[PDB]
């Protein structure tokens, strides 16, 4: 059971200017070995 | 079989659509998400595609393409290249907010759908290209992804399946053309949001020059609930070739605008009056309606009554469903002005790499401003029609079709208004 | 016009303009680049450039050149991106950039009233800044808030379903050092109808419900 | 037999290797499809959409510059749909094109003129105001007048793929897309004067040869270069006993279509 009379997405009132990127950083810990073409770049 | 109108909450698929329950993992598990995904994964991918097919699920991006066949163009042997899945969240189509609602109020469904479709296609990760104006939504999404990585539902052993899967989010920097399968990919790759041609097809060579399958938020968010409850259940909703529970967004000149899920092939008049509070003044004051987004032709009150809000009926009504963003106009509107603002929007959001849109859309915007003023002669309406038809099927993408269609609708149902404006301008001189 | 798509050097915007990333921004950049394959690191251009924009507030030419240097890309491949995408600010903007939606889903619902009330309260025009360098008003296209219209976006936050009184409140608050609550200014909290919940007022069924057998 | 496949061009049949495009086949039967962006030595780009043809029993038109050819396809080069597509694309190209032909060094040798006379209409229903673009300054060799750019991207693809500079691009989007650099920068490589040759619309022109003549006057003498030891093939245009310019020739073994600035 719950209230069902309010709004449970009131955390976005507290997001900083750098939330998305701090989250991506903290997330890197779980990321997986990335593929590799076989080069550093197309050498543009 | 008939009267596809009402839909019970037992069958509603986006339960936290209004931010009434916790959007985090506790509410997701408590509502039916991340349940049995292990068995869904240990089942073969061909079974997931069989479900997507026997469900009749058609994409919601704006074009009515069956997923199962789309996602089955990608169920091939690998050639030593990583396969990917790109989720389209760049809902810049006027009148459309459903994807925002999903992203911010039930993102674990989107994540689970990423994982399911990834196992279906053979993918290695899910790139969720999200609009850049949606910073809070993307942050909620990354929070959900962190929760999932912590719980072990995505990553090295996704739910205990031997299948390893990542989920990346990507912001877009505010462009509507980046919503196309291909310009989306170019943006991700770092280049401008300039679409590429077909062939090649994203399944053969797509993002990072690898196989790819682009899909809308709603599609993937639905996929696990289909695989879990059954496609036949999803196919009992709506008509034969078009089936499912579709999100709706009712905006403009309506007293209670809202977002809703319903049975497809529903009567539009019901969809409005029952869920919204009907047009501001009453059905009689309804001038015209845009059934889908801005990329869909108008239809006037006459046919808006007996029209079923699905793909095929709207096609037979000389319009289309698109994203199902019902824009309503009453008799107090300079409809010419609304369509001209739509053309100005398409003029701003054009990428500019193929001549027809680049030039003719600005051409049509100028002509439409002139029609608003009435400085034109009624012999120019057929010129504008011919211009639209020269733009329609001669472009790299659909944005040209989307810029040409509302003009065709305006001229197909509201020509006398334009001629009367011209007559008044001639009298004023 | 205002969006010229050319760059003529000035004392404020030249290659020698003093831009550089912070040691935190560099680690965020490393992570971003890690979000893409090893051979394809020229795909971080957009996030790294928006990051620089966040740090500096806007984007001078030196910023793009440094982004390129970091990613080892040609700087023209970054000029193209910056010019193409509109979220990237190549002129200094105010503390609070106000993007008003004026497409038909919002226009229909009297958006020009809000545009005017902002033109007056602030003492600026449709595309100017303030002497205080705090406000900046512009017209933009659908922001995915078509149902909670009218609406405006102020530095990564939305303010929806508002009116002249509400926007006046928001502006009186931003001029006092406060940051208001993003969301509809009417009773509704989100896209839910105003009268009352007409779709999902029941409780949700919860786990194992509707599940097909043989799975 | 050796992976070839049968294909038709207005009935006439021709066997083409796989991956071959509609354009290359129509050429293999002697037909030249219009073009503003395909150059036979540069990455494909389906921008101008002037290569549009209809395929028998197909609803829409394909870009012959980029669509590979499939078995049994019949390609209708001179049908109503193709003609009307060309006419529309010409209307669009000339909508914002400046009335500069009599001050454009490209007059008489402009692909836009000839393709408008051979594939487009003879009228303008544009009753609006054109645009204009502030000209660049990329050096003393190439004169830039960008009101005449039809945004074909040849200059960009050439600089990137053949010269290796990667300093040219497209700034902006929409109808206000400005090809060129974003900053003042001299584009002085040793294969720079060929961008003049591949720009069909006089936006990029030789500053030396500026205004000095017109193509019909010139008499064209086939000779070779001597500045280097490669033996680049060239055409020497003369006008009343006077060298007016040096223009390359085609030799797939030496100088396919290029020459150095020192040579020209
Ligand atoms: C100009 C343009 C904008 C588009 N915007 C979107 C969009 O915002 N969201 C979307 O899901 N599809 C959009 N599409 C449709 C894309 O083709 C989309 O990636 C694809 O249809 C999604 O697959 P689905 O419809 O099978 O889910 C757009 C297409 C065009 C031409
Ligand atoms: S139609 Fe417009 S947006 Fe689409 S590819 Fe052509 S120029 Fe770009
Ligand atoms: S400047 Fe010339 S070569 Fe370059 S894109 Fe324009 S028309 Fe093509
Ligand atoms: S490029 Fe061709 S059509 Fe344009 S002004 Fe020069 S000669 Fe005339
Ligand atoms: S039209 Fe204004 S948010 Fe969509
Ligand atoms: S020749 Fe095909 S689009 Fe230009």
């Amino acid at each position: 059971p719950t209230d069902t009379t309010t709004y449970k997405n009131l955390q976005h009132h507290d997001y900083n200017t750098y939330t998305f990127l701090d989250l991506n950083l903290d997330l890197s810990k779980f990321r997986l070995p990335q593929p590799s073409s076989g080069r550093e770049s197309p050498r543009h | 079989k008939t009267s596809f109108g009402s839909l019970k909450d037992e069958d509603r698929i986006f339960t936290n659509l209004y931010g009434r329950h916790d959007w985090r993992l506790k509410g997701a598990l408590r509502r039916g998400d991340w349940y049995k995904t292990k068995e869904i994964l240990l089942k073969g991918p061909d079974w997931i595609l069989g479900e997507m097919k026997t469900s009749g699920l058609r994409g919601r991006g704006g074009a009515g393409f069956p997923t199962g066949l789309k996602w089955s163009f990608m169920n091939k042997p690998s050639d030593g290249r990583p396969k990917y899945l790109v989720v389209n969240a760049d809902e810049g189509e006027p009148g459309t907010c459903k994807d925002r609602e999903i992203m911010r109020h039930d993102p674990h469904k989107l994540v689970e759908g990423c994982l399911v479709g990834g196992r279906a296609m053979g993918a290695r990760a899910a790139y969720i290209y999200i609009r850049g104006e949606f910073y809070n939504e993307a942050s909620n999404l990354q929070v959900a992804i962190r929760e999932a990585y912590e719980a072990g539902l995505i990553g090295k052993n996704a739910c205990g399946s031997d299948y390893d899967f990542d989920v990346f989010v990507v912001r877009g920097a505010g462009a509507y053309i980046c919503g196309e399968e291909t310009a989306l990919i170019e943006s991700i790759e770092g280049k401008q949001g300039k679409p590429r041609l077909k062939p090649p097809f994203p399944a053969d060579v797509g993002v990072f020059g690898c196989p790819t399958t682009v899909a809308n938020v709603e599609t993937v968010a639905v996929s696990p609930t289909i695989c879990r409850r059954g496609g036949t259940w999803f196919a009992g909703f709506g008509r034969e070739r078009n089936s499912g529970t579709k999100l709706f967004n009712i905006s403009g000149h309506v007293n209670h605008p809202c977002t809703v899920e319903e049975e497809m092939s529903v009567p539009l008049k019901e969809l409005i009056e029952k869920h919204a509070g009907g047009v501001t003044g009453g059905w009689d004051n309804l001038l015209a309606v845009i059934p889908g987004g801005s990329s869909t032709p108008l239809i006037p009150k006459s046919v808006c009554e007996t029209v079923l809000m699905d793909f095929d009926a709207l096609v037979q009504a000389q319009t289309g469903l698109g994203t199902a963003a019902v824009i309503v106009m009453d008799r107090s509107t300079d409809i010419v002005k609304a369509i001209a603002r739509l053309i100005e929007f398409y003029k701003h959001e054009s990428c500019g790499q193929c001549t027809p849109c680049r030039e003719g859309v600005d051409w049509m915007n100028k002509v439409m401003a002139r029609f608003v003023k009435g400085d034109a002669r009624p012999a120019e309406i057929d010129s504008l029609w011919e211009i639209s038809k020269q733009i329609e099927g001669h472009t790299i993408c659909a944005l040209g079709d989307g810029a040409a269609w509302p003009v065709q609708g305006l001229i197909r149902h509201f020509r006398p208004e334009l001629e009367d404006r011209m007559q008044r301008f001639a009298q004023q001189h | 016009g205002g969006a010229l798509f050319v760059h003529r050097d000035t004392p404020e915007n030249n290659p020698d303009t003093p831009f550089d990333f912070t040691p935190e921004n560099y680690k965020r950049i490393e992570a971003i680049v890690k979000n893409y394959p090893e051979g394809h690191q020229a795909a971080a251009v957009l996030p790294v450039l928006d990051l620089a924009q966040r740090q500096n507030g806007w984007l001078p030419i030196s910023a793009m050149n440094k982004v390129a240097e970091v990613l080892q890309v040609p700087p023209m491949r970054v000029y193209e991106v910056a010019t193409f995408y509109t979220m990237y600010n190549r002129k200094p903007v105010g503390k609070y950039h106000i993007q008003v939606c004026t497409t038909t889903p919002c226009m229909l619902r009297d958006s020009d009233s809000i545009l005017e009330t902002l033109q007056r309260k602030l003492g600026i025009k449709v595309g100017e800044t303030t002497p205080d360098k705090l406000f900046t008003l512009i017209e933009v296209e659908c922001l995915g808030a078509c149902v909670n219209a009218p609406m405006v976006q102020i530095n990564d936050n939305y303010y929806e379903d508002l009116t002249p009184k509400d926007i006046e409140e928001i502006i009186d608050e931003l001029k006092a050092g406060k940051v208001p609550k993003p969301g509809p200014r009417s009773g509704r909290f989100c896209c839910e109808p105003a009268g009352g919940l007409t779709s999902l007022t029941e409780p949700p069924k919860g786990p194992g419900f509707g599940v097909q057998a043989g799975l | 037999a050796s992976n070839l496949i049968e294909v038709f061009v207005d009935g006439q049949s021709v066997m083409v290797e796989p991956g071959t495009t509609v354009l290359q086949a129509c050429e293999k039967v002697g037909m030249q499809i219009p073009r503003f962006c395909y150059h036979e030595r540069l990455s494909v780009a389906g921008n101008c959409r002037m290569c549009l043809v209809e395929i028998e029993k197909a609803p829409k038109v394909v870009a012959a510059c980029a669509m590979p050819v499939m078995k049994g396809w019949n390609i209708l080069t001179n049908s109503e749909k193709s003609k009307k597509a060309r006419e529309g694309v010409m209307e669009f190209l000339l909508a914002n094109h400046p009335l500069d032909c009599p001050i454009c060094d490209q007059g008489g040798e402009c692909d836009l003129q000839d393709q408008s006379m051979m594939f487009g209409s003879d009228r303008s229903r544009f009753l609006e105001g054109k645009r204009a673009v502030e000209d660049k300054n990329i050096g003393p060799l190439v004169k830039t007048i960008m009101t005449r750019c039809i945004q074909c991207t040849r200059c960009i693809r050439f600089a990137s793929e053949i010269a290796g500079v990667d300093d040219l691009g497209t700034t902006g989007r929409g109808n206000d897309m400005q090809v060129g650099t974003y900053i003042e920068k001299m584009f002085m490589s040793e294969l720079s004067g060929n961008v003049i040759d591949i720009c069909p619309v006089g936006a990029l022109t030789s500053k030396p040869y500026a205004f000095t003549a017109r193509p019909w006057e010139t008499r064209k003498t086939e000779s070779i270069d001597v500045m280097d030891a490669v033996g680049s093939n060239i055409v020497v245009s003369t006008r009343t006993g006077e060298v007016m310019r040096i223009l390359p020739r085609m030799h797939e073994d030496i100088n396919e279509e290029w020459i150095s600035d020192k040579t020209r």
